[PDB]
């Protein structure tokens, strides 16, 4: 059901999806890296389809240790950040998540 | 096998065709035993210089009125 | 589905080789796992 | 029209593993006699005179040259089974139908970048009409 | 065995070689044209490999005159050029061959 990952340049990423599953323009991807003090979850949204179910994608953490084969999963979705009163007195990411207190947007309302 | 398919390679009067033309450069087929900076001639008196010299075709300048060049003349 | 999974059951470290190089680039082919 | 299909797809076996000659054979020539020279040194231990007499007929690529080997080897293998039309094509629209409502089975059978012999094994094991599951396996 | 010229453009050739064959980076490599009164032995210097056995050469002489398909041969070390006390007082072209008496040097030690 999900994609895997074709091709790697800088921070640009060409993912792959079976013939049914290829996701919209500006969804959010997610792809794991393994790799000891660069483990992380990656993040990474749709900018173009290739043809042939081939999808290129823009990374938001560093490509650093992402590897060729691994499995991209469609969240269906465009990144959303967290929104609401409760946002007011806190500093985010990018991603909407709280720097000075990790998790803190998790229960909020979350737009587009 | 390898062996017969580059002597039968080497068993190849030769006579070239123009493949594309334009603005004054033209690509020959062919003439596999054609020197680098040879002078070709091409069917309306017209002749050109063989700069590149590709695996599969010869990139000629030519010289003179190049409006008389057409994709299938021969060149010699 | 049977027959797929046990054709796909049935289908050290990684070598590579270099394929191209020049000034101080080189391509290399294989290495899945890089 | 089996004989000559199996001919056919072996020498399309052979000119799409030896790189060398495909790109060397791939370039069109002001005479037959190169093209029937090659022909004659390297069709005579392996292939039959009918064969022989259809490879001896100018293609834009070496793709295009490959493709239109297995072409003429499809049309003799149908005419072979038309010499049966029905059965054959309803097979073969149905062998289209569990191709494409299984998505990782058609993804595995796109076998081009893996070993030809291990996957022809494992689509004739997964697969009725002999002459459907024979283009099938062609 | 030995290598072929396969393509030429201006001062720059690519020569193919047997499977295992392949020269180094900096080899100089022989090649002959045998046009007429333009005739000589051709120097070329190794400076890419552009993978399936082939590399790329540049030229120390003029390429006018060569022909596609000419065997070169793989002299198996750089260009060499003659040292010694008796160098000085003599003229010299780059690939060491002496212009105030041809077959001066040839007897030296040649680094490369």
């Amino acid at each position: 059901t999900a994609g895997r990952v074709v091709r790697i340049t800088g921070p640009v990423v060409d993912v792959e999806f079976p013939r049914g599953s290829v996701p919209e323009l500006f969804n959010a991807l997610h792809a794991e890296i393994t790799f000891g003090a660069l483990a992380k979850t990656l993040t990474l949204e749709v900018a173009q389809h290739l043809g042939d179910s081939l999808v290129r994608c823009i990374s938001m953490q560093p490509t650093d240790g992402l590897v060729r084969g691994v499995e991209v999963t469609d969240t269906g979705a465009s990144i959303s950040v967290p929104v609401g009163d409760g946002v007011k007195g806190h500093v985010f990411n990018a991603l909407g998540d709280c720097l000075d207190d990790p998790g803190y947007g998790k229960d909020f309302e979350h737009w587009s | 096998i390898e062996g017969a398919i580059e002597d039968y390679v080497s068993s190849f009067e030769e006579i070239g065709t123009v493949i594309d033309a334009g603005d004054g450069i033209a690509h020959v087929e062919g003439l596999p035993s054609v020197m680098t900076q040879e002078l070709l001639e091409f069917p309306g008196g017209v002749l050109g210089v063989a700069l590149n010299l590709d695996e599969h075709s010869v990139g000629a300048v030519i010289l003179g009125e190049f409006e008389k060049i057409e994709e299938g003349q021969q060149v010699k | 589905x049977x027959x797929x999974x046990x054709x796909x059951x049935x289908x050290r470290e990684e070598i590579g080789t270099v394929i191209d190089a020049g000034d101080g680039i080189a391509h290399v082919e294989g290495l899945p796992s890089v | 029209l089996t004989n000559l299909a199996d001919e056919l797809a072996s020498v399309a076996k052979l000119l799409l593993s030896e790189t060398a000659l495909n790109k060397h054979l791939a370039e069109p020539t002001d005479d037959s006699a190169p093209k029937v020279r090659l022909l004659e040194r390297l069709l005579s231990d392996k292939v039959s005179a009918t064969t022989l007499d259809l490879l001896r007929t100018r293609w834009s690529t070496e793709s295009n040259l490959i493709d239109a080997v297995e072409h003429t080897a499809r049309l003799a293998l149908l005419k072979r089974a038309e010499i049966e039309v029905d059965e054959v094509e309803e097979q073969l629209f149905r062998f289209g139908r569990v191709l494409d409502a299984e998505p990782r089975l058609s993804a595995l059978l796109s076998d081009y970048t893996t070993p030809a012999e291990g996957r022809v094994a494992l689509l004739d094991k997964a697969l009725v009409n002999q002459t459907a599951a024979a283009l099938l396996s062609q």
